[PDB]
DNA sequence: GACTATGCACG
DNA sequence: CGTGCAT
DNA sequence: AGTCATTCATG
DNA sequence: CATGAAT
């Protein structure tokens, strides 16, 4: 078990953290809830479910994990009553490495588990900046300072107050809008074909 | 070609090479300081490098790497684990290092990678660095011969009893429990006026050690035997309080450990106890401890005998724990079983030396400005004859030859008139030299008396003692029992 | 409490976040330097820190962590992985860092970790970083916004086609082979004289790439076409000769294989080849290779077909592979493919903002000077009266003014006259100065002129250039082969 | 583990016995493969008079000890049948590598005592300056005609080989029992269960100054 | 980035 | 068995 | 102080 | 199947 559950078992407000690293993983552990709050460090960038083999991706620790301490199974083998969490969190550090995590958890949930992103369950958090403020114009608003490189550097209790206390963070919401245009941007960004992405690059990319 | 050596003989050189080391440079702290040499270096280099409580923090590999290049030849990981144990409050009673991060926990989950966490000197580690640019301290050269290191920290605190050490070298090994530091302070103190002081009276101002972990210490009589000769086994119990629930069950909530123990093992091992059925009543384990408290509830069944339950985890478990004195430290270069009064005289004796040696290097300096200060109050009065001397001489030497043989200023006071810079010739205020002057004499006479005069030394010792005692002075958080 | 994002905005600031940084700022070599971000800032910081050619091997350790806490918020490996990899003499035709002890091999065993070995910047890395410190590249603030960084470095010679890059972003990959030092620099020389030159022409100066590890490139139309769009395929084959053992039986001695191939690997699988008898003929597989010298030995059978063994390996092995061209870099922030022309002309127009910018630099520092000495020269002449000013002027700053109202002199003037130290009032040598005043005004011609004439400029790169040349040029290592 | 040699010959091949893998790299490159084997060992070795022969028995180091100098342990040890004619110990010349001598040396004189009997166990002597010279003597020499080398972690392969592996460039310690008695009172004060008598043998023979 | 084993003294 | 600087 | 796996593009 | 900065 590299996961650290939840006390008590509430499928109606548990909630699973996936955050990325163990060192974050740490913190996480530290700083929560103990009683609702489960914390699952991702360790390494996740496989990409879309370029791999239904074969290697269920032969993947990250991922066969989750599918187990999710509780649901995978694929079409799937019930969503049967899960575990009301809201499954990805926390990752505010940085381009974690933008890129981000996206490769939310084409597994998309491509595998469509229904916890269609019922709103998928979620993400959202670390501070700045010592709070998360806007570059929040900062402006204090200034009448130090800059967060990653969850690493964050102290448990701080983490608490700003990004994990339900009472004090703000949890982007992943909602699957237009079904198929949502599903011409993941198969796109993280297919096989690598033209159609560049060029996406190219076209959307302002380089400057 | 070869040379014969017998195993007899290879064997002594080699093990005797790796026995001196590990005991005078590894595993032993100095008794005046309380450091192991690795924390010394780390302590030491941050502090070169401006890492102090005052201001940002930085990130740990930085320091680890300088602290690797400059003083430490060994691994990044035992650096690192040093410098990350000296900044976790339930192993330091004072802290010595403050880190940003996953720095660990009591349920021993490992810290954070030093390219995660960051950090710096905690103030009070500033205390024990105090002066040590004012000559105070024997320095040695590092193992490249390219930088002096420090061999023993001024200390403006007690750290060894304060923050305690442990502990493990060749043929010795030791253990020594952390301290309330104006406890400490206290004995010490009395020691400085009593230096014949004995046991029984030091623990009137020392009863006991005080774990950052809390808890109850019991055994007064082997508090003293430790105390007197290095060596004891006292009790730590874990403090306890029974809660009441509905449907008449009661609950045993434990809010603070024995000093050195894992919480997460003990809360299994208790968890074992009721799977095992060893003793009869306990419904469910739980650590409900959170980033403010610890909190351990064993909610009990129905008729369930908490007294029993109580007793059989204290025996059993490591609610309650032996805690074993074995205070061992390197004093004049070898290893030394001590009590109290060898370690607070060791640190009297040292803080004497510091003082000395601080006092000497102020008041050298105070003479030197002193000395300028008299040429510049006395060219101040011939300013338009000393300017027509230096424009009437050739060169600098000749200037200052000139202002030596008709005006009978020092070759220091000549070099220093000579450098001044034009503008000066502007700021031309005899009074305000003159109250240097003064401020001087009587600083410099201040500091002579120190150094002439064993009790002046000693009442400034023990003035600066209370200044840091009042400074950094906390509550007991153990309690101790007879 | 909560807001709501579609999945196809979620994964549209996220991918392109990532995809933006990973092009920018961490796969993909500036096309000016040919450095990636992690390269440049390894080189800047054990720059900066004096870690040079010319001094000791400074701990392999205390570098990274510099690098880290000052430059690069990453993981301590890659830093040092990228470190390491700048020393291997396999990998870089010309290595920028050397390095003492296990950095690795071309069996490809890992390098001992950072706390075993130690490094400093080779000779040839020097000229990377020359005139960094005279204003002649761009800098940014560090991640932490406390110390600046160089985006570029000003490379004094073309390092982008001399060592090479590769290479794996988001969207785009980058393959660059190393090229000979001399031969790039003639390219260059060429081109700054002739700027519209075909590659034909420029190919009678770099023929193709240089292969530290040597061997034989074959496809001179396939480099020709690289040379133009940035891609194509050629292939790189091991240098083999035949010897003739006793008893009728023969032996291939392979002595230099392909870049990019390790040796351990290709023994390996070219013995796989032996014990699973895919082609008939070898007797034993045997890598001979010491310290000083590659040499596998694949000695067949009596009556055994060399050719077709040889043959065969050549397909079924790496004793034989395909090399692709896929040289991007970034240009004007953004990623390009580019071939020979775009590079060089990139690298030359580079060049010429750096010295451009050093000679701005240098004029600057000499006019400050000029404008000095010129007061002072004038001082001299009115040196009574000008003592007497300062004598009764208030401050220093009204000194100064006074200077300015009574005689004209400048700001920067007044406060070089006004901090003279009393010893140069002895001074009336007005020629020694005039001496400088002149040794000044020469010096601005030579850079006014660099400046405003492009010709002048273009002489000096190439002067500078040939230089280099001169210096670093070694023989060529790969045969070239149509 | 291994790196064993190229060919098989009892009569020279050399077992090189290397502190940690990062100089086992630094040996695997400057060795000479022909009769050069190498063998890293990591870690602190087990203690064999401390400790249980079962869990001694289960240390993977000694385990792959036994099994390249192919000759088994104990008193089923015949040297006839061993591989190497040379068993080399090349530690770093600090303190610890004191130490892992000192461990290795009781196991080969405790479970494979023919073996040292034989005098077919060395120590290898890297040089403790680079100006080369081993004994602070030879340093005042070549400063008339530095680098303090820190470990073997520092040099570069064709400098290893140069100073220490080449048999003719290199100087070695032939571990030689030469008085039964005197040997064993001495490996046992040392390295065995007992701790006052350790502790003595320190008070009396360890000059702190 | 976690995990894996040893030395050393001591109850 | 577990402690903490070491390999 | 090795070892394990993942992204990304390409032939 | 590597490659090399990233996790
Ligand atoms: C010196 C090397 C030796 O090998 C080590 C270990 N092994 C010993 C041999 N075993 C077969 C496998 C495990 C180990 F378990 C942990 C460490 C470790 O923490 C460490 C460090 O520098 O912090 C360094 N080393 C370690
Ligand atoms: C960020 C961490 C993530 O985990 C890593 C690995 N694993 C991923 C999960 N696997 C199930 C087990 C192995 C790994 F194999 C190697 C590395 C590695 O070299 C490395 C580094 O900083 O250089 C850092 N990390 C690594
Ligand atoms: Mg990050
Ligand atoms: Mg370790
Ligand atoms: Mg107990
Ligand atoms: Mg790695
Ligand atoms: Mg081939
Ligand atoms: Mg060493």
């Amino acid at each position: 078990g590299k996961l650290t559950p939840a006390q008590s078992k509430n499928p109606a407000k548990n909630e699973l953290y996936l955050v990325e690293g163990d060192s974050a993983g740490g913190s996480a552990k530290q700083g929560r809830d103990r009683k609702f709050q489960a914390i699952l460090p991702l360790r390494g960038k996740v496989i990409n479910t879309a370029k791999a083999k239904m074969a290697d991706i269920l032969k993947n620790e990250e991922i066969n994990t989750m599918i187990y301490t999710i509780g649901a199974g995978v694929g079409a083998d799937f019930s969503i009553e049967d899960a575990n969490y009301d809201k499954i969190i990805i926390m990752t550090d505010a940085d381009t490495d974690g933008a890129h995590i981000q996206t490769l958890l939310l084409t597994f949930f998309y491509r595998y588990m469509r229904p916890l992103v269609e019922a709103g369950h998928v979620y993400i958090a959202l670390p501070p900046l700045y010592k709070y403020a998360w806007t570059d114009g929040e900062l402006e608003e204090l200034r009448k300072l130090q800059r967060y490189k990653g969850l690493g550097e964050m102290n448990a209790d701080q983490l608490w107050e700003t990004t994990m206390n339900p009472e004090t963070r703000t949890l982007i919401r992943v909602t699957i809008e237009d079904l198929a245009r949502a599903e011409r941007r993941v198969n796109v960004l993280m297919g096989d074909k690598v033209e159609p992405r560049r060029k996406w690059i190219e076209d959307n990319v302002k380089f400057t | 070609n070869i040379q014969n050596m017998s195993l007899e003989d290879i064997m002594g050189e080699r093990f005797g090479r790796y026995s001196k080391y590990i005991i005078q440079d590894r595993a032993l702290p100095d008794i005046r300081d309380g450091l192991k040499p690795v924390q010394r270096r780390i302590l030491y280099s941050m502090n070169k490098d401006s890492n102090t409580f005052d201001k940002s923090y930085r990130k740990s590999a930085k320091s680890v790497g300088n602290i690797m290049g400059n003083f430490h030849p060994h691994g990044d990981s035992s650096i690192y684990d040093a410098m990350v144990r000296m900044s976790q409050n339930w192993k330091n009673r004072e802290i010595l290092v403050e880190m940003h991060g996953n720095n660990g926990s009591m349920d021993g989950d490992p810290p954070a990678a030093m390219r995660y966490t960051e950090a710096r000197l905690s103030e009070i580690a500033g205390y024990l660095l105090q002066d040590i640019e004012k000559k105070t301290v024997p320095f040695a050269w590092n193992f490249d011969d390219t930088e002096k290191e420090p061999t023993v920290l001024p200390a403006a605190f007690p750290n060894l009893l304060v923050n305690g050490s442990t502990g493990i070298s060749a043929g010795y090994a030791t253990d020594i429990p952390p301290h309330n530091l104006a406890e400490v302070i206290d004995a010490a103190v009395y020691m400085i006026d009593h230096p014949t002081a004995k046991i029984d009276k030091l623990m009137e101002f020392l009863p006991g050690p005080d774990f950052p972990t809390g808890a109850i210490i019991q055994g007064r009589d082997e508090i003293k035997k430790a105390y007197e000769t290095g060596k004891g086994r006292v009790v730590v119990r874990s403090k306890t309080e029974i809660e009441k629930l509905k449907g008449g069950k009661e609950q045993i909530v434990i809010t603070e450990i024995p000093y050195e123990i894992n919480k997460a093992n003990l809360v299994k091992k208790i968890d074992d106890v009721r799977v095992n059925n060893k003793v009869a009543g306990i419904a469910e384990v739980r650590d409900e401890s959170d980033r403010d408290g610890l909190r351990i509830a064993i909610e009990l069944k129905k008729d369930a005998n908490t007294e029993l339950v109580l007793n059989y985890l204290f025996k059993y478990t490591d609610l309650q724990i032996n805690y074993n004195f074995n205070m061992v430290a390197i004093d004049n270069f070898t290893p030394r079983q001590v009590g109290i009064v060898p370690i607070l005289s060791s640190y009297i004796a040292h803080r004497r030396e510091v003082i000395l040696a601080r006092s000497r290097f102020d008041k050298e300096k105070a003479e030197k400005r002193l000395h300028i200060v008299e040429g510049l109050i006395r060219v101040i009065s011939i300013l338009d004859e000393v300017i027509a001397l230096i424009r009437a001489s050739e060169n600098k030497a000749d200037a200052k030859e000139n202002l030596k043989v008709s005006y009978d200023f020092t070759e220091e006071q000549a070099e220093a008139i000579v450098t001044l810079q034009l503008y000066r010739l502007t700021n031309t205020d005899v009074v305000v030299l003159q109250e240097e002057e003064a401020e001087l004499r009587e600083k410099i006479a201040m500091l002579a008396a120190i150094i002439g005069d064993e009790r002046t030394m000693y009442n400034l010792m023990k003035k600066e003692l209370r200044e840091v005692k009042k400074k950094f002075a906390t509550p007991r958080l153990s309690s101790l029992e007879d």
